[PDB]
């Protein structure tokens, strides 16, 4: 799940915002890097980790 | 019928999670009909205001 993924990436100081944002699996998979801007994560190797990993999961 | 869209906005919502804004459109008159032809403003400016649940909506929207 979304807390584990985190996690593995070493980026579990960003849990905080998808949980208050109501950010479930179905919607975390379709976030791009200006909506991971919008929800606040301004760093740029934050997002390109967070994208990769959305994108093996969406592979196929 | 398996695959056809959902008979009401209250079936659609229960679809994507989202039960916990039914009566806030319900409030604003917004049946299905009303709710499909929404853009993701109009609904952050129904109270929509949070990024996931918008998000499930815009897709639902564009799904059907």
């Amino acid at each position: 799940e979304l807390t584990g993924i985190l996690k593995k990436l070493s980026l579990e100081k960003y849990q905080p915002i998808f949980e208050e944002q109501e950010v479930d699996m179905e919607a975390f998979l379709t976030l791009t890097d200006g909506d991971l801007k919008e929800l606040g994560i301004k760093t740029d190797g934050s997002r390109q980790q967070i994208l990769a990993a959305i994108s093996e999961l969406n592979a196929g | 019928a398996p695959y056809s869209g959902p008979q009401d906005l209250a079936a659609l919502l229960e679809q994507i999670g989202c039960l916990k804004y039914l009566q806030v459109f319900e409030e604003q008159d917004v049946d299905l009909r009303e709710f499909l032809t929404l853009t993701e403003s109009d609904l952050k400016e129904i109270g929509i205001t949070l990024f996931g649940p918008k998000r499930k909506m815009t897709s639902a929207i564009a799904r059907w």
